[PDB]
């Protein structure tokens, strides 16, 4: 049909009597001639109990831009994106795993499955290619480097941390804690400094967003039901007008002249203007347990910093490179390691940070970096989603669980 | 149970014919008569039934002031919970909720 | 026979290729086979977690799927290697799908749209122009089929317990 | 020393505004937070008059009365009473 | 700077008896007393002059004499986290790294550059 990617039948009278139309595969979009395809720049992402999926910003079109992410069971909460590889990162609480996946559905990989309890926010730094997440069970903020899969925990002893956003150009990290007294906190990328930038008149600061056209910070509060925005020092502060039915906001993002918001009580996505509020538009309704909203933008992830310069890569740091304010870099080492006089380089620290075993005593270590109770080892079902636990069981080397049932001739075990 | 609930469970609507809604005291009824909804949803900021009757007849904030179960901040004219006044933490912009007039907890 | 404790939910065929296609929501998979029972293959497994019904287009060699985890109507190649989503807007409980490639019409049913109404609906095979074909005296429409010589649509309802034609 | 009310300290004082008011960075002055603008109402021999506190606007509430010596108002029912 | 003694917990420093003196830079340096004592976070040179501490051991002569660059300082000084370090035991700002200029004692500032 002269189409670049896909040709689909229409009514015989449609398209001037040609009877066909052209469509582009996931991750692609249609161009002015309605025949050729171009790669998507802008689309919105949102997460919910059942699914993580993305939709276009033009409300005239309401068909998904990416292959939806869904599994059995599912409870998605935290999401971020990587544009240079057409990838999204998502966290699942029903499995306590963080995954990376491609918007065409062709790839799925596990970032980590180890020592995640209540992860309910992900942030991604694209100059250094670092991933940050918040956990409310361990009450901590953790950072990982994806090339080496190197892990360090940089903030601890928080009360109820919820949301984290990272700014690579400014070298700042922002965090929110909603245990009374609630606070919004600023840190450096390595977590070396930490200070509350907002602690007055905050009840439930559930969500944070960054505005890049102005270098400003936005937060939404569910106790007082308000949207506020400030400058990154917290010293200039303004409040947007009353949103019509917003009564328990949770998630926030900012794109061009608009601010996008999610409400639990409505189970809805709302769009208003970031300067004033108002002009309420409802993008979706009836979403079962809607959690987070995030904006995919390839242009946002353009940039350079001292960690990314081609003539001296990774800031000469061996493991971690962190941007910090006033356009300069810092180096870090993973958990089992220490820094050397030339801070570029790392060494091993068995004194202060010895090695640790994967899962402790009363659990089975699964090959994907996950821990499950010993009773589950051969109960007949894949309690570890790599199917590690049910591997080579019923054989003479591994007898089966008392909860399971065993097949007499076969020596294979099935749930009771 | 199907004889009158709200759904036409058979073709001609023999069920739901001639009913009068009689929901219990734990619920609220809406002005045009179409729906009854639990009490928690009355006066919650969300229009839970058509014609907005669940939110129409609701208390409002007096002009420039706060409810008797609230506290007001001198520096910003904003309302916070009564408990927040004098609990060691400055909630107001100027921290006026932690004034010198309060007494300790042993 | 459904492997690995699965079931067969929806079935559709292609005649000039000797193929039969079916859906499994317990395995979350879509399968194709030759009508002689040989040459059996799996063609979609990435996000079809609760399929119900299939339709096939024999003029353009396309396969249409109804999905309910995320309410979707999707279009693929018989091999599974190209994919599009056509209808997403108001689907609450899509259950039935039927096609006429000669005229270029798509018919589908929903027993609980997000707007609240049960619906039987007509569309263009690309999803462009949409029309409500039945809304009066309609309960739980579960299946649609077409008569192509007389150009009639037949559908079945399980709440009001009838089989009816337009 | 303070607009509205103030409270004693063993070596100093502090200033506070009543409900419905905001305290400016002066630390000693109060401003009113209602969107409603105040106005003045006064009664002449034959008339009741309406005036703005900035002196910009003058108006008549009622005319042709005999000798209006006293006024008062009621907020609850939005009423005006006179002798 | 002048005289050292092995006191408890470490070394102690004393200045010559020949005049009026003052102790600076963790009392490890000796200065000749005329007042004019300097502010916090600075570094001082024996000619009685004060500079921003970052210039310390930067391989540049900040003062009328090289007190800022002496081994007595740079054997114990450590480079800040946001800096770059060379085998010389010297610290340079990172943007100088691979700038086509030396800025260290060795070629290390420009060593290994991918151009
Ligand atoms: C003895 C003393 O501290 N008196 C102070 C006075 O100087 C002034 O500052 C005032 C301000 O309200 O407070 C009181
Ligand atoms: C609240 O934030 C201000 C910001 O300057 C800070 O000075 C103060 O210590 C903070 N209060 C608490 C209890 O952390
Ligand atoms: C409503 O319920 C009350 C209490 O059972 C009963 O007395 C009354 O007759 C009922 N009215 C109708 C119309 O059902
Ligand atoms: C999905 O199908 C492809 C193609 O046959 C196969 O390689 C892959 O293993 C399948 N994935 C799962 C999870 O079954
Ligand atoms: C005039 O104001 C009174 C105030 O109590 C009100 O009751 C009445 O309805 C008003 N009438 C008109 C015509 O506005
Ligand atoms: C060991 O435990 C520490 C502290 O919890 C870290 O989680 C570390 O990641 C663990 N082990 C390994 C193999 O890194
Ligand atoms: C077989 O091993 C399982 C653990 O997988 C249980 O411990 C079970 O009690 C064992 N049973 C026998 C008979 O050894
Ligand atoms: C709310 O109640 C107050 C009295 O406390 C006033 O009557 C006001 O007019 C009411 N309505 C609004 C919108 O504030
Ligand atoms: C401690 O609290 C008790 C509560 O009954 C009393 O208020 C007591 O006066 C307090 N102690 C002091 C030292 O004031
Ligand atoms: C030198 O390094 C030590 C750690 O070995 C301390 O961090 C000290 O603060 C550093 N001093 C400077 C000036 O960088
Ligand atoms: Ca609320
Ligand atoms: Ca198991
Ligand atoms: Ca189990
Ligand atoms: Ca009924
Ligand atoms: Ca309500
Ligand atoms: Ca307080
Ligand atoms: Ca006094
Ligand atoms: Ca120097
Ligand atoms: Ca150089």
């Amino acid at each position: 049909g002269g189409c670049a990617q896909i040709c689909v039948l229409s009514h015989r009278t449609d398209n001037g009597g040609l009877g066909y139309r052209c469509k582009c595969e996931f991750g692609f979009e249609l161009d002015a001639d309605e025949h050729h395809c171009v790669a998507v720049k802008n689309f919105l992402l949102f997460s919910s109990q059942t699914a993580v999926r993305g939709i276009p910003f033009t409300l005239s079109t309401q068909e998904d831009v990416m292959v939806p992410v869904t599994g059995s069971p599912s409870f998605f909460v935290g999401i971020d994106f990587d544009a240079q590889h057409s990838t999204i990162f998502y966290s699942d609480l029903s499995k306590n795993i963080i995954y990376q996946q491609k918007i065409d559905g062709t790839g799925k990989e596990v970032i980590t499955a180890n020592r995640l309890q209540n992860v309910e926010c992900l942030s991604f730094d694209w100059i250094s290619r670092n991933l940050y997440w918040t956990d409310g069970g361990s009450k901590s903020v953790t950072v990982m480097k994806l090339a080496d899969k190197s892990r360090r925990q940089i903030i601890s002893n928080l009360n109820n941390p919820r949301s984290i956003v990272v700014h690579p150009a400014a070298g700042y990290m922002f965090l929110s804690d909603w245990f009374r007294p609630a606070k919004i906190m600023r840190a450096w990328s390595d977590g070396s400094h930490l200070m509350p930038i907002v602690n007055t008149s905050l009840g439930w600061p559930n969500g944070l967003a960054i505005d890049w056209s102005t270098s400003r910070l936005y937060w939404v509060d569910a106790f007082f039901d308000k949207i506020e925005h400030s400058n990154l020092d917290g010293l200039d502060r303004k409040r947007l007008g009353h949103v019509d039915q917003m009564t328990h906001p949770f998630g926030l993002t900012v794109f061009k002249d608009n601010v996008f918001l999610t409400d639990w009580r409505l189970g809805a996505i709302i769009r208003v203007r970031k300067s004033d509020g108002g002009d309420m538009t409802v993008v979706r309704r009836g979403i079962s347990s809607i959690m987070h909203v995030k904006a995919y933008d390839a242009d946002l992830q353009t940039g350079t910093n001292y960690c990314s310069q081609t003539t001296h890569p990774n800031g000469d740091c061996s493991h971690f490179c962190f941007p910090v304010p006033n356009f300069q870099r810092v180096c870090g080492c993973p958990y089992g390691m220490k820094l050397q006089r030339d801070q570029m380089t790392c060494e091993g620290d068995p004194a202060r940070e010895p090695p640790t075993q994967q899962c402790g005593s009363s659990s089975f270590p699964c090959n994907n970096g996950k821990c499950v109770p010993s009773i589950f080892r051969c109960d007949g079902v894949d309690d570890c989603h790599d199917n590690s636990d049910e591997h080579q069981c019923g054989a003479l080397n591994n007898t089966c669980s008392s909860s399971a049932f065993t097949c007499v001739h076969g020596g294979q075990c099935i749930p009771g | 149970l199907y004889v009158c609930d709200g759904d036409k469970d058979c073709v001609d609507g023999s069920d739901e014919a001639g009913c009068v809604l009689n929901c219990t005291s734990s619920q609220f009824k809406c002005a045009d008569g179409s729906s009854c909804i639990n009490s928690r949803y009355r006066c919650d900021g969300v229009y839970d039934c058509k014609d907005n009757s669940d939110e129409a007849g609701c208390p409002t904030r007096p002009p420039g002031m706060c409810h008797p179960d609230e506290f007001q901040c001198q520096g910003d004219g904003t309302c916070i919970p009564n408990t927040w006044e004098c609990d060691g933490h400055p909630d107001c912009i100027q921290g006026s909720d932690e004034h010198n007039g309060c007494v300790p907890k042993t | 026979e459904s492997k690995n404790r699965g079931i067969v939910m929806g079935v559709d065929f292609h005649y000039q290729k000797h193929r039969v296609f079916w859906t499994d929501p317990m395995q979350a998979k879509v399968f194709s086979t030759d009508i002689n029972g040989l040459n059996t293959q799996e063609i979609l497994n990435v996000s079809i977690d609760a399929p119900e019904n299939l339709a096939v287009d024999w003029i353009n060699n396309k396969l249409y799927l109804v999905e309910t985890r995320v309410n979707r109507i999707d279009v693929v190649n018989l091999e599974g290697n190209q994919r599009v989503t056509l209808i997403t807007e108001n689907l609450g409980h899509p259950r039935g799908i039927a096609l006429d490639p000669t005229v270029g019409y798509l018919f589908f049913s929903d027993w609980g749209s997000l707007s609240g109404q049960p619906k039987v609906e007509r569309a263009f095979m690309d999803g462009s122009n949409r029309k409500d074909l039945v809304t009066t005296k309609l309960g739980w429409p579960a299946g649609i089929t077409l008569d192509l010589v007389s150009k009639r649509v037949y559908w079945v309802d399980s709440r009001y317990d009838y089989i009816e034609t337009v | 020393l303070c607009s509205q009310k103030c409270e004693n300290v063993i070596g100093s004082y502090i200033c506070k505004c009543a409900p419905g008011y905001i305290r400016e960075p002066d630390g000693k002055s109060c401003r009113q937070n209602s969107n409603i603008e105040p106005y003045l109402v006064f009664s002449n021999r034959y008339y009741i008059r309406n005036l703005t506190i900035d002196g910009t606007s003058y108006s008549l509430i009622l005319q042709g009365l005999g000798n209006v010596v006293a006024l008062d108002f009621d907020r609850v029912e939005e009423r005006l009473y006179w002798i | 700077s002048h005289i050292c003694a092995p006191g408890p917990n470490g070394a102690e420093c004393q200045c010559p008896h020949e005049g009026s003196w003052y102790l600076a830079n963790d009392n490890k340096y000796c200065v000749v007393d005329t007042g004019a004592r300097c502010n916090q976070f600075q570094f001082t040179c024996l000619n009685g002059r004060c500079i921003s501490q970052d210039w310390k051991c930067d391989n540049d002569n900040d003062c009328g004499d090289g007190s800022d660059e002496l081994p007595t300082v740079c054997a114990f000084h450590t480079c800040r986290s946001t800096a770059f370090t060379c085998a010389n035991g010297r610290c340079v700002p990172y943007h100088y790294r691979c700038d086509f200029y030396n800025d260290c004692g060795d070629n290390s500032d420009e060593a290994g550059c991918l151009f």
